[PDB]
């Protein structure tokens, strides 16, 4: 129990090709946090797929090998703020919210004094990294009852939201940068928008519910439970007048009996409209008797 | 609340790709075994009240020990809460028996039992003392078919091994 | 910490306490006991292993070996 | 996730009984239907590529402001990026369709979706517009009335389930507004 | 190799549990539908080499620069090279057709094709031209079971969607 | 995360000063008190559990509507971790009563807690409920007044360490709210 | 991954030609007698734990010397890990009960455990001994021959089916040497 | 939009560090091959619509069956999408021509074509054989600096070595 059984991701001990083909398929997710790889960006982190379907290197450092590629890299790190870097690199690869300032200042020390590549090292061969996942599963969705700040599963939330949904915020960059057209953007960056958690990091404080919400999983009891009721019937013979639609302006009132026997009409001349593919059928027939001409043609 | 469909969908989502053929078998099995679930159900739902008190009944008769001190169910109140519990027990076979999973079972009943059962010092044995009773007890012919009979057994059995 | 190649020439520690998450078969087979042999003396024992390996650690074969 | 086995199981759970005569009756006339189902469900997967073709070259054409330079269908990665949002929307609503319940796609798939267009500037209406032409596109699979198409199978009544389908399709396109 | 029980050994070893009512259901439906797609399977084996031969002749039918320099099957050995291919195909339609999954079909002949296709200049419409064609050959009633006929179009629809 | 001598030293740095005799004074004070504090938290420690139990049962008692169906602590999973965020709750409770200063619990856990529960439909009375039984729980066995517990230990006075438990369970209790 | 239907197809494809009527007639076999694996799988599952609590505390009385001190039964905790690879011994048997076909234990559990258990130094012949004891166990409750059980289910044979599990722990028992 | 100068500014940036002398001199070749990319620059300009029309004469030559029914574009209209698509194609070639690195002709056009490409049933191949017309045709010395010609080969080269 802390919610990770509702939810369902597998990853099975590599068996045969097919266990190879969604273990790739959902690292791609998960990396690139549900970006559209297209196949130019597929071709990109190549060598890395070689060697783990090799077998030759392990499950993390896949991970890293795609991380390190120049796609992931031009959307994650290069057009984001130094903040929105590491809490998107961050949340790909740890899967949690940035614990404290501490923990972001290092990170952010970090990258000053080495740049990136030292960064995906640090992140990938953390401790916590290796005994929260490594080799055996792909990062996901991070619950663990034990948390060390509560605000560690509030602002993780906050970073997931909607299960649909994804990172790139088109509309928020569109407007910040000056731009009177949101689709004039490169669509190639977009990652790069102001820092969602840094008022939160920085200040410590009043995480907000709505975000919160999006990203819990639909639970079976409680959301499913209000949603659908419409039972019964008062009267056993209501005779509702309501309207049926023959067009945009043209407009039937017919009872339900009525309206039903209308429906069967249709019925009866949908055989009769729907008899039109035997002439189609027949017509095809017709191709044969211009093969026939071919066949004079060859027997001339 | 896993069952056949909703493994099948969650597997070909899984892969992110269309149904193939191979989970529309599945679906078929699936109302194929329906008609021997539902029938077990509609006489679940039948005489599930005797089922309990049987069942509550030969709780406290295999364990007397209950009614001790102060250790366990003293009062009229808490035999209340055990013909309760097993009321909720019967209900969530009920809902696994429609369902043709045990997912809904699972979820709601079987998730963190045991925790539960260490902290407020509740025996499982009992329960399995309970279960085994009404296990020992189903007929041969004489109310449902085998199928029936079969899966009501086979969901009473998950309950046993996922209890203790 | 610990640098990560001392790591990977370490010994893999027990489930109880090194480790919450239960390792799999694979991994003992690619990381486990790492330990050279040293340079035998006899025509009898020379070809049979390699002496060690760097940069490399192999594991539960250095065993038999 | 909820199956349509799942929703009785919680409608009862609502109302804290057992299952009884009517939702099983219901369920009953669910299973005894279900092989129109499966049989419908392979119709709409075994054109689906071709549907989302279809669907979204039309809605192209209803308006070519969207290939018109500065739109979001002008350029050739968010072209592939919008044909493979077509081929989803297109495999939730399949699921939907085996499930017959459409809890599976509330909250796998329509939950934020809104919000993600929102924020992405996609314009919600030409995208109900595609949802419309993979609506009556999936109907006219779903009745054998496709132009190009002919199924070699019994005849008889599945208006019910056209109409499920229709109905998650306006879900959908109602959900995306 | 997704089948039916493939999938749900796979997501039972997903949980780390012992296979439920559900999959045994699955299995149930696939030895359902099996009869249909064994039955399917033995035509197939029966005249194969008149279905390459009908598939094959009708794709240089629909387009004829096939065989006009020096961009594709020029010669008797690329035309060999033509019945060769789709007899393969007609090998994984028949090896899915008894698995009753895609998933040999796809491990084996669809995964990457569409590498191969556009690096050695070979267009896949000519290949949807060769299966649509056999597609609508195919006896509705005569040649094979109601449910068969059914499975082989389902096969062979998933490999055209899968082509292009 | 704050001791009582750190927060005496963020006090002498917010002053931009020494530490001064009054403040050392007060702090002998401290280390005067800290063994009946080490006793008083080797007392909540002995029994913890046990609160836990009898805290949670008895909130469930307080108002059925809770296990009436529908609610949170009505399922088996969701009592499983309604026990134990009882049990962190004391956990972080206890932590304060080594430290003597809240600002462990504040940053740690305090924090976000409101907005989560409200985040996730849990009725906030009721757990403020739970935490005022575990309040006067705790001040019960912290003076050795339990009914079926008996400590042997020179007497001595508490008085103002058991207000000080009880400001942290009002401060819970208040900032769950 | 392999089926029995795909391992058909494997050997078909290393004959690299179609699938041809003997197979097809041995298939049709394996389906005649799917109902009874069906139902032996449904045996298997039904006493699963109890076949692994008897079956591993018929380990430790064979030979006490595992639970004398410095053995690897003697601690709490390697008891533990101890039960949970019994049960998932007994779960990879299982699923090659569905499957008719070893490959999936093969590749799954089979390989590299040998090399583990001597990695371990766990005693590789008290393992093959407790695979002993669920072959007997599971051929027992295969055949209703438990002395504490009594399925209600019409007669007749399925003592290949039983040789079949029995090859199935052979296989592991042997190769955990 | 990968250049000369975004990849030094990357990388330096990826290090954290100041430019040292090395992307110095890479911007220095910059401005030393700028003259020859700008003259083929201002030349494509000039005359683009007649490269259009002789490159999408020229696939219509090659390949007939584009007018054959519904294969390939039967309509007036479709060919005006031809001769668009291939106006954007230069309008890329023009641009990356500017640019001095295939960066905007990678990130607007090339990037993930050949899925639209295999969905709405394109073959690429037609658009091979109006590149390689106008990459034949270049004269090199005559028809523009001799420098130019080379770059502009270069770009279309890179044109179809993405494409097919
Ligand atoms: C960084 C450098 C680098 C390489 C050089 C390759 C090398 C390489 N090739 C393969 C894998 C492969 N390589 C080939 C190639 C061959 N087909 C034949 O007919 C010829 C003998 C040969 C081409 C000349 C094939 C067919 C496979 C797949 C083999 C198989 O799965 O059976 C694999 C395993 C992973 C995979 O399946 O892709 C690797 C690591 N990968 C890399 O990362
Ligand atoms: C009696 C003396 C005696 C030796 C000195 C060794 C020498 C030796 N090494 C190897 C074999 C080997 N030796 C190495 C060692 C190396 N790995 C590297 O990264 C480094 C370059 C190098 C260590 C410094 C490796 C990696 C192999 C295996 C090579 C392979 O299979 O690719 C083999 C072949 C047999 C085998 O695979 O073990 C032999 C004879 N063996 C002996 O009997
Ligand atoms: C594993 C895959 C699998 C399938 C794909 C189906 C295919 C299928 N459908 C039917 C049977 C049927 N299928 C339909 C469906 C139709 N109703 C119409 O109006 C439309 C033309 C069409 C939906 C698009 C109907 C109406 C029947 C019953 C026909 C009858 O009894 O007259 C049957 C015969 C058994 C039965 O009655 O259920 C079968 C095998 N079954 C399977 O096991
Ligand atoms: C699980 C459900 C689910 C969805 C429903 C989609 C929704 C979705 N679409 C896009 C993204 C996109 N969606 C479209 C689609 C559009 N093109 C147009 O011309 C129309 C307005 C519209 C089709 C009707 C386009 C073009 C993009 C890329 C936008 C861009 O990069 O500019 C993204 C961002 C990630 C990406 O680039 O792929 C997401 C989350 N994704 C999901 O995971
Ligand atoms: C397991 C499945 C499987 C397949 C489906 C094939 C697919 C395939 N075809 C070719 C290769 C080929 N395939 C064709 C076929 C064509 N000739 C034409 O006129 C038509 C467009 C088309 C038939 C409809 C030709 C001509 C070649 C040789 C191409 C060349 O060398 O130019 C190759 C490269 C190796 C070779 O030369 O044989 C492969 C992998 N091979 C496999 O292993
Ligand atoms: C394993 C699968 C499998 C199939 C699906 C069939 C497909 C098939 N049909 C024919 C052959 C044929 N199929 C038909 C059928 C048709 N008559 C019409 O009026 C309709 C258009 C259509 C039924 C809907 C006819 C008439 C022939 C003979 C054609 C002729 O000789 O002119 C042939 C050539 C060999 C023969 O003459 O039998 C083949 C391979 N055969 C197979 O082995
Ligand atoms: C570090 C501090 C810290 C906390 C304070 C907790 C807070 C917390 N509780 C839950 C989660 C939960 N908390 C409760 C508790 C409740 N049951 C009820 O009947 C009461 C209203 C209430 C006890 C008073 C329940 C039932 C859940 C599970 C809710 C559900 O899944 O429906 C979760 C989500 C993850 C999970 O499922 O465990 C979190 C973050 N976790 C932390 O990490
Ligand atoms: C390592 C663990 C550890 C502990 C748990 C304590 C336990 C402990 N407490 C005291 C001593 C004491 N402990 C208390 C505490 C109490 N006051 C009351 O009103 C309550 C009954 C109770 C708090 C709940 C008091 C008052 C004394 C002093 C008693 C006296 O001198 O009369 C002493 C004797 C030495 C001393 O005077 O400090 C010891 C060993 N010490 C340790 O080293
Ligand atoms: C979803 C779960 C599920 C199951 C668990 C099975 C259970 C089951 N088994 C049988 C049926 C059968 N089961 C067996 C099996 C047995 N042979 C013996 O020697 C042993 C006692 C025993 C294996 C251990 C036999 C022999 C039959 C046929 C009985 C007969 O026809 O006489 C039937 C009747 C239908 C049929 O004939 O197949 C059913 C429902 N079916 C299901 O759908
Ligand atoms: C998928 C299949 C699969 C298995 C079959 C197991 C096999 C297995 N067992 C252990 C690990 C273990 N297995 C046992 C079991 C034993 N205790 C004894 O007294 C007996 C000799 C023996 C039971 C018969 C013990 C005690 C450990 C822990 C060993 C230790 O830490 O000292 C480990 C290492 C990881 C861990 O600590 O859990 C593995 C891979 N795991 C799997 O994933
Ligand atoms: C920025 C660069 C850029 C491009 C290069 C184009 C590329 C492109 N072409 C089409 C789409 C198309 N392109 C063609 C062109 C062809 N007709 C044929 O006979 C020939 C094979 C070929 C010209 C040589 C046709 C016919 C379509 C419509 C295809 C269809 O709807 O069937 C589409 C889908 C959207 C649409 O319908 O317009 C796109 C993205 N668009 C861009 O935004
Ligand atoms: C000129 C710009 C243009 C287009 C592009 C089309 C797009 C288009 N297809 C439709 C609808 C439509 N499209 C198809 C799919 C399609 N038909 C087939 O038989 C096969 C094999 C297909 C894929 C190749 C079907 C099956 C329908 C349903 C109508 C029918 O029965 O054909 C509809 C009707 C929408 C509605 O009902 O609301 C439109 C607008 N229309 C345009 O004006
Ligand atoms: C009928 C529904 C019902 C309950 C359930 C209880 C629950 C309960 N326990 C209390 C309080 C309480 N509970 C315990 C814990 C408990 N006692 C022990 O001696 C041991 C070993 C325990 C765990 C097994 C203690 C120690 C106290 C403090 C009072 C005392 O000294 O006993 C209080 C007083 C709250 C307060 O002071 O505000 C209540 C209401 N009351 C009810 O009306
Ligand atoms: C004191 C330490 C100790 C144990 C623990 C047992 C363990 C044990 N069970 C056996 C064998 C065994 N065990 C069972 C299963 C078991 N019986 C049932 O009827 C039911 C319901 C069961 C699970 C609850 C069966 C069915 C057999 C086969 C013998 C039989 O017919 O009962 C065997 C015989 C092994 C063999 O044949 O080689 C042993 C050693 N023995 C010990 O000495």
């Amino acid at each position: 129990i802390t919610l990770d059984t509702l939810l369902y991701h597998p990853t099975p001990t590599i068996s045969g090709v097919e266990d190879k083909d969604l273990i790739c398929y959902s690292v791609w997710k998960q990396v690139f946090g549900n970006a559209y790889v297209m196949e130019s960006e597929r071709a990109d982190a190549y060598v890395p797929e070689s060697m783990f379907r090799a077998g030759q290197i392990p499950l993390r450092e896949f991970v890293r090998g795609v991380a390190l590629s120049a796609t992931y890299r031009r959307r994650f790190f290069e057009c984001c703020g130094p903040y929105r870097a590491v809490e998107l690199n961050f949340r790909h690869l740890l899967g949690r919210a940035p614990v404290s300032q501490k923990e972001v200042s290092e990170h952010i020390k970090l990258i000053a004094a080495k740049g990136f590549e030292a960064e995906i090292n640090s992140y990938i061969d953390s401790e916590e990294y290796e005994e929260a996942f490594g080799d055996d599963l792909v990062p996901y969705m991070r619950f663990k009852g034990t948390y060390t700040t509560c605000e560690e599963f509030n602002r993780m939330c906050t970073m997931y939201s909607a299960p649909g949904t994804t990172d790139k915020s088109l509309s928020i960059r569109a407007r910040t940068q000056g731009i009177e057209n949101p689709n004039h953007v490169l669509s190639l960056d977009g990652a790069g928008v102001p820092s969602k958690l840094v008022s939160i990091i920085a200040m410590g404080s009043h995480s907000s519910f709505v975000p919160v919400k999006r990203a819990l999983p639909s639970r079976p009891d409680l959301e499913f439970g209000q949603s659908t009721k419409a039972p019964a019937q008062v009267n056993e013979n209501a005779n509702p007048v309501s309207r049926v639609e023959v067009c945009m302006g043209s407009y039937m009132y017919l009872t339900a009996e009525e309206a039903a026997q209308y429906n069967t009409d249709v019925m009866e001349q949908d055989q009769i409209a729907s008899y039109a593919e035997t002439e189609i059928s027949e017509a095809e027939t017709e191709i044969a008797r211009l093969q026939a001409k071919i066949a004079e043609l060859n027997l001339i | 609340m896993k069952s056949v469909i909703t493994t099948t969908i969650s597997a070909a989502d899984a892969a992110g790709r269309f149904p193939s053929s191979s989970d529309l078998e599945s679906i078929q099995g699936n109302i194929q075994r329906a008609s021997a679930r539902l029938e077990a159900a509609e006489k679940l739902s039948g005489n599930h009240e005797a089922v309990v008190k049987e069942a509550g009944d030969a709780c406290f008769a295999k364990y007397s020990y209950l009614k001790n001190s102060g250790e366990a169910g003293d009062s009229q109140e808490k035999i209340n809460k055990c013909y309760r519990d097993v009321d909720h027990y019967m209900r969530l076979i009920n809902y696994s028996l429609v369902v043709g999973g045990t997912g809904p079972l699972d979820e709601w009943g079987i998730a963190g039992s045991r925790e539960v059962y260490r902290t407020l010092n509740l025996p499982g044995s009992a329960y399995i003392a309970s279960f085994t009773f009404t296990r020992d007890r189903l007929c041969v012919p004489r109310d449902m078919s085998s199928q029936a009979g079969v899966e009501f057994v086979a969901a009473l059995d998950y309950v046993i091994n996922s209890l203790s | 910490v610990v640098d990560p190649f001392q790591r990977k020439f370490q010994s893999i520690g027990k489930i109880g306490i090194d480790y919450s998450r239960p390792k799999k078969l694979a991994t003992y087979k690619r990381v486990g006991y790492s330990v050279g042999l040293d340079f035998p003396n006899a025509v009898s024992m020379a070809g049979h292993y390699s002496l060690t390996d760097c940069t490399r650690a192999g594991g539960a074969a250095k065993i038999l070996m | 996730m909820l199956d349509a086995f799942s929703r009785v199981v919680v409608n009862s759970d609502s109302k804290a009984a057992y299952v009884g005569g009517s939702d099983l009756q219901s369920l009953k006339t669910f299973i005894s239907d279900g092989n129109k189902r499966l049989d419908a469900v392979n119709c709409i997967v075994s054109n689906a590529s071709c549907i989302v073709s279809d669907a979204i070259s039309g809605m192209i054409c209803e308006n070519p402001g969207l290939i018109a330079p500065g739109g979001n269908c002008y350029t050739n990665r968010r072209m592939a990026a919008c044909l493979r949002d077509g081929e989803i929307i297109l495999r939730y609503v399949s699921y939907a369709l085996l499930a017959g319940d459409s809890s599976v796609l509330d909250d796998r798939c329509l939950n934020g979706l809104k919000e993600t267009y929102i924020a992405l500037g996609v314009p919600t209406a030409s995208t109900s517009r595609a949802v419309s032409i993979m609506k009556a596109a999936s109907t006219a699979f779903i009745m054998n009335t496709a132009s190009g198409r002919k199924i070699e199978i019994a005849a008889g009544d599945c208006q019910a389930l056209q109409s499920e389908a229709a109905a998650y399709f306006d879900k959908v396109g109602s959900a995306v507004d």
